[PDB]
DNA sequence: TCCC
DNA sequence: TACAAGGGA
């Protein structure tokens, strides 16, 4: 019973929703990001058998090993203990995937990204073998992007450590399972990619209006069974 | 109680469907109602039955009707007709509907299809949709009928709207009002008190309308129905819609507060008004740079935009009276 | 607190009323860092106290009336303890905002 | 091959990055929000913000200016040469080269071949997929969090108006009046000291992204699919278009403003083997940051060269001087 | 060719480029904001400045004169003749020659071959939308780093006013029903130690920006549009034109101010490929970096050939000590 | 330590009205000292015309100038010898020529 | 295709 | 502010 978590330090990150024109951005990264993110790392780590003739179809393969390996398909949770905000860019962003008007055609769209000074992320496995294990640590790392390219991402730091049992309050983010079971988010984040399913989550963000923008911080969900301890501070998270 | 719920489209237009919730509800009576606010869903608590809801909104829809014929396939320079439809299209479409969704509702008949939404009820719509490699012939995005005219009567009835014409092209500058953690009824009439009706502002004097916060700026400085929010939290929400050359489309969405900046005026205006109506009005209307800087020192509270705004309004032609500094002083703390 | 007097002066150097029109000193006096680029540009705007008086005595309204000495060494005595430029600002921004009100001169 | 770097420079009086200009004669600059420390307060601001957008489309420029000098330049797509790089889309599905050459899109591994650009900045044929992301990813360009926190006040953007003279037939100024001369426009320009972060894949440059190596022998070497000569001149080429980066060519109004640009500091490491990226430089703690990544992957296992500019960046770390980017690029080409 | 200059230059009482509005009178010179060190936290100051703008038409202006007297100035635009900046502005879609003759905003090719201030500053037609990017680029006129830091700030402008003497026929100065113009205004002059940097592309003259390339025996020939010798007449005109440029021709109110200019040090480089910028001379520490910047591509495999006056560099390299800025450009294009 | 405030009382009486002598070029000399030598020298000049302000105070009905005491001298002395900066001496200058204009009531 |  | 580029019945 093990959780990699490791922490990412982000200027953006622009995964949005399905939308026209403005993308409109999540409010936290979705869980089949995050499972892309590692899913590219192994697949840049070990091309050995995890890479085949189609590109497309190896990102697959890797994404169904490494949701057989989660102990559920709802499993990735993200902590935002840095504020979130949002802001928006004009962007030349030129839209020629229409059917027709050409390829000279320059559209000026707009679109928004979200600011954070970092992010946690979990990632929980089953039992996995050492021979293994060392390969998805070193995968841990590597995630450069997440989302649109421009969204760069830095993982200082990556860890195995065990929950222990530890009763806290809940602070990774969840399936909005649990929570109506017990300044409540209700979303969707499309849980697994989309390739040629969709689960209401709850979100752990309130808000608090400090300055112009309210932006969001810790709502401090009821005390869970199962928490991490992470530099003396403890931390809820639930698993089925 | 009702709680009845809402459905999760979009923030904005579930913010229009959700809050027009109530405008529906006040004409029926269902006293005693709170709107709840979950990030996107704006669920609503009320102890109301659906009969009444039905007649407060089929009365609320009569009334748009009534507005609607009274100016004129019908087009009127309405709000729901063509003051906010971008699209020539919809000054009839949009009527139409109104009117199939009375015609069926007196007769206590549910509706059966489904209606498309334009981008003026919700800026994250639009035509065409990315699936894996392109888009969507015709308009993937789809409302029901009860859904698109109520969220177009809550528009309709709260949310303020500016327009310009400069010539052929034309500016539509659209705000919502959002709570974010609770609200009553005497609030919502509060935020009703601010719609005002048939904004065609055109002119030439008064080109400072583009600037989308200079717009805004000036329609709060004439609105005066309560100072609300300095103790309940509030945000707006707002997008412009352009005709550049017969060429419509959304060209900013900048998300910033509403709460401050009136806060600022209504803290700017105790001394008198014969001295600061005038004043706002003579330094929009003529130091146009010397008002942006007075909206990005509001804003964002730098000293130094105070002191530039007030420098460009008395090199033109501002007073700049004695109580007026006096207040900006008292700003500064 | 001895605001209001040298916000009175300072408008006697902005108001039409006196075709003199003297903004340099102003302009330089907002834009004060530390203690003696302030010092000097209030001292400069005082300086020009005479032709205030004659322009005044010759149009026939009231002259102007001349910050007392009472509080002149009240600015001094307030000043040097700001040795952070920060709350400084507030106090050069806040002369720069009273040398530009009305202040009805001469009717 | 595999190179990040990553540190702050100091550039003023530009409008990069204009926020779609203005209908009323105003041109502002894109803003970004920023959280910051406060004392005991988390508080937003508003800074300049160029977009990672622009700094791609000048990388891209930057090469196809290079690789116009090298002999193998032939292989590069019309559109190349015009600055274009739309890349096709549903109605087109032929690649007309320089001298007009067809070229076919069925497969990756021909359009690499016959097409430098595709190859290092990707492409889209969205009628039979093949899709290729770019090699190389540009973050945002912030100012750094520590400077916002010293200055906090102040705009730091000056608004000013230039005027363009139409004037009549003799002498007149025509009969617009000179309430405006002829037309008053007005131009933002910013001032601070921004940190920027630039990965470059170059390590799977040739390399089809569905076939990283072929194995037949029983050996994973790298499926090469184009020539191992060229391969590398497209490789130099990446490397030097990164020279007229961080030396005043990034951001629009170039013949009006040209930023006064110059490079604060900075830290790149390269190794032949995927690394992770550092951190970007909007952060006043990322020179320890940059240490402990460098430590953890050092102590991992990674053949790390490290180069710093203007930067201590430890001592027992095995740190080369530099003096300028050129001179990191000089020491970079020799792999 | 492609050639980058920077440099220093002193300047004292110049009411150069002035926003000169602001109601109607004190005509109050522009300013830019800058970052300096001050051995503490990064601070921003306010300090006198002149736009590239200006600098980029003065150029424009000096390459009309040099260009004139060339056996190639028939190609050139009427307004240019006149010194008009108003490069193909909105509505119009044809352009009056110098001797007369019409010429269509349709192809690029035909722009660039007839009309020459369209070559190398480049040109926007809305109408027909067609865009040519300046092959010269300048930057702000900036006080150097050091001497802001040294002078702590005493605003380094001056005001000065000054009145019109318009007096009547009959020898007296009536009032405002009478009519006079006997009035007071104001002008802002600064002074100080300025950088300046300014980088010309001169290799891509006569070229369209289209199609550089033609390919007829499988090589890159550049598209020539023009004679080679009207293509050289051209550049050394461009270059020609820094012979006003550093003498007191880059700022307004000449005919009252006439800023007064001695040139204290540069550098220039010019290697006719892709190089990239000089470091601007507004930063103190910018000689040590030109000299890493001159040698290491030197040792890169580049071919640089650098002129310095008034810099010890690195004494280490080929360097030619120049004496004068039109010395300067009487070396750039002895080397055509 | 208080001797600021009467050496500007004294130059005070060089600029204000009811005296018919407006020396302002001493006291702008004053304010402009960027060293202290002509500090000091225009220190000089500002004394040197006491006596006839003296005189004249008594002989237009006013009370007599307080002419700054031996003590504010040896102070104005001491002080301009340990104040080498000229950062310090710079806002000194100014801290004493600001007092020459102000609303002194010297002929009640 | 109509409809600005 | 000049030009283009668009949303729909």
């Amino acid at each position: 019973m093990d959780i990699l978590l490791v922490c990412l330090r982000f200027p953006f990150f622009s995964v949005a929703k399905r939308s026209y024109q403005v993308r409109t951005s999540f409010l936290l990264p979705p869980p089949s990001a995050l499972k892309g993110a590692l899913a590219k790392g192994l697949i840049l780590l070990k091309p050995e058998k995890y890479a085949s003739s189609s590109l497309d179809e190896a990102a697959l393969k890797a994404i169904k090993e490494i949701e057989s390996k989660l102990v559920d398909i709802k499993a990735v949770s993200v902590a935002p203990l840095s504020p979130l905000i949002r802001n928006a860019f004009l962007l030349k962003r030129l839209r020629n995937l229409e059917s027709g008007s050409n390829a000279e055609k320059s559209d000026a769209m707009r679109r928004e990204y979200t600011f954070t000074r970092e992010l946690l992320v979990a990632y929980i496995f089953k039992n996995l073998t050492q021979e293994e294990k060392n390969l998805y640590l070193k995968a841990a790392m590597l995630i450069d992007v997440i989302g649109d390219t421009e969204s760069l991402a830095t993982p200082v730091w990556a860890s195995f450590v065990k929950p222990e049992d530890k009763k806290a309050p809940l602070a990774f983010s969840a399936p909005y399972t649990e929570i109506y079971s017990l300044r409540m988010y209700i979303e969707k984040m499309r849980v697994s990619p989309e390739y040629s399913q969709e689960e209401i989550f709850y979100l752990p963000i309130e808000e608090r209006r400090y300055k112009r923008i309210v932006y969001y911080a810790r709502i401090y969900p009821p005390e869970v069974e199962k928490a991490l301890t992470v530099d003396g501070e403890v931390l809820g998270i639930w698993i089925p | 109680f009702n709680e009845f719920k809402t459905p999760q489209i979009d923030p904005i237009f579930d913010l229009y469907v959700a809050y027009g919730y109530v405008v529906s509800l006040i004409r029926g009576g269902a006293k005693e109602a709170t709107l709840i606010p979950h990030g996107a869903s704006y669920l609503i608590q009320t102890d109301v039955s659906n009969e009444e809801f039905r007649h407060g909104l089929v009365d609320a829809l009569s009334s748009m009707l009534s507005l609607h014929i009274a100016l004129a396939k019908l087009v009127s320079d309405a709000d729901f007709s063509a003051g906010a439809n971008i699209n020539n299209v919809y000054w009839d479409s949009v009527p139409r509907n109104l009117e199939k969704l009375m015609k069926d509702l007196e007769k206590k008949r549910s509706v059966k299809g489904t209606a498309t939404i334009p981008i003026t009820l919700m800026p994250s719509a639009g035509k065409y949709m990315l699936k894996h490699f392109g888009v969507q012939g015709g308009n993937p995005i789809k409302v029901d009928l009860l859904n698109y005219a109520l969220a177009w009567v809550g528009f309709h009835y709260y949310t303020p709207y500016i327009k310009y014409a400069k010539g052929d092209t034309t500016w539509i500058h659209i705000y919502q009002i959002a709570p974010v953690e609770e609200v009553d009824m005497i609030s919502i009439l509060s935020l009703k008190d601010l719609k005002m009706h048939l904004p065609h502002y055109y002119e030439s004097n008064l080109d400072f309308l583009i600037n989308r916060r200079l717009a805004l700026l000036y329609h709060l400085l004439h609105s005066e129905a309560l100072e609300l929010f300095t103790e309940k939290e509030f945000v707006i929400h707002s997008y412009t819609l352009e005709r550049s050359g017969n060429n419509q489309a959304i060209r900013s969405f900048e998300e910033e507060e509403i709460g401050k900046l009136m806060d600022f005026l209504w803290k700017l205006k105790r001394r008198d008004f014969y001295h600061a109506i005038k004043f706002i009005d003579d330094l929009l209307k003529k130091a146009t740079e010397g008002a942006l800087a007075l909206i990005d020192a509001i804003m964002n509270e730098r000293l130094e935009g105070f002191y530039t705004a007030l420098k460009l309004g008395k090199k033109a032609g501002v007073v700049s009276s004695r109580e007026i500094v006096a207040a900006l002083e008292d700003i500064i703390c | 607190g001895w605001i209001r007097n040298i916000g009175r002066y300072l408008s006697y150097l902005v108001d039409d009323t006196f075709e003199e029109y003297a903004y340099d000193v102003v302009d330089g006096i907002a834009k004060a860092r530390t203690q003696e680029e302030l010092l000097e540009g209030v001292y400069k705007a005082l300086r020009l106290a005479p032709k205030l008086k004659k322009k005044a005595e010759s149009k026939g309204c009231p002259p102007p009336r001349i910050p007392s000495p009472e509080d002149i060494e009240a600015l001094e005595e307030k000043v040097e303890q700001l040795s952070n430029p920060k709350d400084l600002r507030k106090l050069a921004v806040s002369l720069a905002l009273w040398a530009f009100a009305s202040w009805n001169n001469c009717p | 091959m595999y190179v990040r770097i990553s540190g702050r420079i100091r550039l003023n009086a530009h409008s990069l990055n204009a926020q779609g200009g203005g209908g009323t004669n105003y041109i502002e600059i894109t803003k970004t929000k920023v959280t910051v420390r406060t004392e005991n307060g988390w508080t937003v601001v508003e800074v300049p913000a160029i977009t990672g957008n622009m700094l791609k489309h000048w990388h891209f420029v930057g090469f196809v200016d290079y690789f116009k000098t090298t002999p193998y330049g032939v292989n590069l797509t019309e559109r190349a040469l015009r600055y274009n790089g739309t890349r096709f889309g549903q109605g087109e599905t032929t690649a007309t080269k320089a001298n007009g050459a067809t070229v076919q899109l069925n497969d990756e591994a021909t359009i690499i071949k016959e097409l430098a650009d595709a190859d290092v900045h990707g492409f889209l044929a969205p009628k039979t997929g093949r899709r290729r992301v770019s090699l190389v990813k540009a973050s945002f360009i912030l100012p750094t969090e520590d400077f916002i926190k010293e200055v906090e006040g102040e705009r730091l953007i000056t608004a000013i108006k230039h005027n363009r003279v139409d004037v009549d037939e003799k002498g007149a100024i025509g009969s617009s009046k000179e309430g405006t001369a002829q037309m008053l426009f007005s131009r933002e320009y910013a001032t601070g000291l921004y940190g920027f972060s630039i990965v470059l894949d170059l390590g799977l440059v040739g390399i089809p992204q569905g076939l990283p190596v072929k194995f037949e022998e029983n050996q994973p070497r790298p499926n090469i699919v184009i020539d191992p000569n060229e391969r590398k001149a497209r490789i130099e080429s990446a490397l030097k278009a990164l020279i007229p980066m961080l030396s005043g060519y990034i951001g629009a109004n170039l013949a009006r403003s040209f930023p006064v640009f110059k490079v604060e500091e900075l830290v790149a490491i390269a190794s032949e083997g995927p690394i992770p990226a550092l951190v970007h430089g909007f952060y006043e703690d990322y020179i320890e940051a940059n240490r402990s990544i460098i430590k953890n992957a050092r102590a991992l296992g990674f053949n790390i060269e490290v180069f710093t500019y203007n930067v201590d960046l430890g001592e027992d770390i095995e740190a080369t001087k530099v003096s300028s980017v050129e001179e990191l690029v000089a020491n970079l080409v020799k792999m």
